[PDB]
RNA sequence: GGUGGGGUUCCCGAGCGGCCAAAGGGAGCAGACUCUAAAUCUGCCGUCAUCGACUUCGAAGGUUCGAAUCCUUCCCCCACCAC
């Protein structure tokens, strides 16, 4: 088996979630998603900046969205979501409602109402 | 000033020389390694002014039966690396306490670099961390981010356990070679520099200790000189 | 006899010994024979006649066998002589 | 006439230049090294870190080359030259040798052995 | 956050405080056997590789006439838990 220890809370990177929106009438793949975010975070940060903040998509289903940062430099996330342009045919609209440190909390204060908790259900069930 | 690449030709290493480096260690990956290639070593450190340690290296074997013919096969040569993603391997590689220094944890795993556990184990055993370079130079701008992600995150895990840390370039050809002031520079761009001159302190020392061990009759660390009683 | 190999093991009392390098600075330059060993402490008599109590950990020392003359950390002689012959395995790494 | 000033140097930006060498046996045409440092300069840096560090080719007639930089920031600059690996058929090796406040030291240091002033005659003859 | 436990040879696994006592099995090498090979048996079995002797029972300290074992500490590896 292939197994990695989380690293005690001292030492893991410390981390944020910044819940956002990608606003258009046009529809998306959270893939296109991925691979936008990907041209940003590197035509705004290079190697140093992706290697320093940590980028990573972790929710998309609807046109809200929730990405992944580092705690020191989620301005620096922010500033990543304001320099997109185009893609290709058209823009995409980025537009950050707000961020916290984990799902239930960021997915009541702008995104919905209620908690829910599919990660230990698909994880005990599966 | 210690580099960890393989030798083609010669005016490659006569750069090499003219630029800062003092000397650099020849690479060899594979399983079938005699003394011509050892004294084509000799005439090309010899050919204008250069010393060079010569390592030997495996890749995906067994879990023990491995350590052993490793040891076997590592009585011959000066220094050693093992690398593989696989962490099963790894942690035998951490436990064995003779390996210098430990390569490939990013591009055969593709998940994180080192675990704590393992962090710790390497604490114990005195094993060291090589960070390799041309992986930064055959893959993609995410795959440079997320490779770069986990340098910085087995930088962190070094830093904390205080860690051993040889940079290299991991060199193939003739341009595949760096700068070291260029590493030094970009290791001062990730972390901190004090840190980026204690790598190039501790790959010098390595190999000092190598060669000061392997040199003369010493033992566990115990000097013997003139009139001796050896058998 | 006493060989620079077993002199992880062999016992240090009755051999005439002098360190070279050590943090204390009046340390370095004594001459003298082995009396008693403890845990991480040799007593050496010099020729001049003063006892001293030298820690093993701080030191390296050379002793003098019969015509050699070997250079051994005090950090490698840790432990009693008694354990020291029981087994004792140190590895150091000055890095 | 549309002329602006220089600024003081209390005000102006504190720069360096490195020279450095573009190692291969093939040849290049300067604007296509102009365009491969703005490729790896914007691969490295994002929008930020090229606001931050001033990246401008001044010279380039030889493999040899000279570049401008800010004072603070030429570890970046020199990060950002090393992560060349290849343009549209093959690489291009970058090397630096050093870098220097002006051209008639960083000339003399590793490129030549004279010191040249050709901007003085070019300006009061033409 | 919690309970019941395990770490011994290259891998799976036993072992009264005591003569490598270290049951062992599979593996490697050699012998034997066969036209060749499989299976069975024999010795080395980690080393010298004929008897025999020494080292390793996760690591350190301590008790003892003497530690895989008894005590303490440091660790890791299992199993299962949100409802």
């Amino acid at each position: 088996i292939e197994m990695l220890k989380t690293l005690p809370p001292t030492l893991r990177e410390k981390k944020r979630y910044i819940a956002f929106k990608i606003l258009y009438d046009e529809e998306l793949k959270e893939g296109e998603v991925v691979n936008l975010i990907r041209k940003a975070v590197l035509e705004y940060y290079g190697s140093w900046g992706t290697s320093k903040a940590n980028p990573w998509l972790v929710y998309y289903d609807f046109p809200y969205g929730i990405l992944r940062c580092q705690r020191d430099n989620v301005d620096y996330v922010k500033a990543s979501l304001i320099l997109i342009r185009e893609f290709k045919e058209k823009p995409v609209n980025i537009i950050c409602l707000g961020v916290s440190g984990t799902i239930r909390k960021a997915k009541i204060k702008f995104l919905g109402i209620k908690k829910p908790k599919r990660w230990f259900v698909i994880r005990r069930e599966r | 000033r210690i580099d960890i690449n393989r030798i083609e030709k010669e005016e490659d290493i006569k750069l090499l020389k003219e630029l800062k480096w003092n000397g650099f260690v020849f690479y060899q990956y594979d399983d079938e390694f005699s003394k011509d290639r050892y004294e084509e070593v000799k005439a090309i450190a010899e050919s204008y002014k250069l010393k060079v340690y010569s390592g030997v290296k495996i890749k995906t074997e067994s879990s023990k039966q491995l350590r052993d013919k490793v040891k076997k096969f590592r009585n011959k040569c000066h220094i050693i690396l093992i690398e593989g993603g696989v962490l099963k391997i790894n942690r035998a590689a951490v436990e064995l306490h003779d390996v210098d220094i430990l390569s490939t944890p990013e591009l055969g795993r593709k998940d994180s670099g080192i675990d704590h556990v393992l962090a710790r184990l390497a604490s114990n055993h005195r094993v060291a961390i090589e960070l390799n370079f041309k992986t930064l130079l055959n893959k993609d701008g995410y795959e440079r981010a997320r490779t770069l992600l986990f340098f910085r995150n087995n930088l962190k895990l070094a830093k904390k356990f205080d860690v051993p840390v040889v940079i290299s370039t991991d060199a193939e050809n003739k341009y595949q070679i760096k700068n070291p002031y260029d590493l030094r520079a970009f290791l001062n761009t990730l972390v901190e520099p004090l840190y980026a001159k204690k790598i190039m302190e501790t790959a010098y020392k390595i190999c000092d200790f190598r060669d000061y061990l392997m040199r003369d009759n010493v033992v566990r660390y115990g000097v013997e000189i003139i009139k001796e009683e050896k058998e | 006899m006493i060989t620079p190999h077993n002199i992880l093991r062999h016992e240090l009392i009755g051999l005439k010994v002098e360190i070279v390098e050590a943090k204390n600075k009046a340390m370095i330059g004594i001459k003298g024979k082995v009396v008693d060993e403890t845990r991480n402490t040799l007593v050496i008599e010099k020729e001049d006649g003063r006892e001293v109590v030298i820690p093993k950990d701080i030191a390296v020392f050379l002793f003098q066998l019969k015509g050699c003359k070997v250079k051994v950390d005090g950090r490698l002689l840790i432990g009693r002589p008694e354990e020291r012959l029981k087994k004792k395995i140190k590895i150091l790494y000055p890095y």
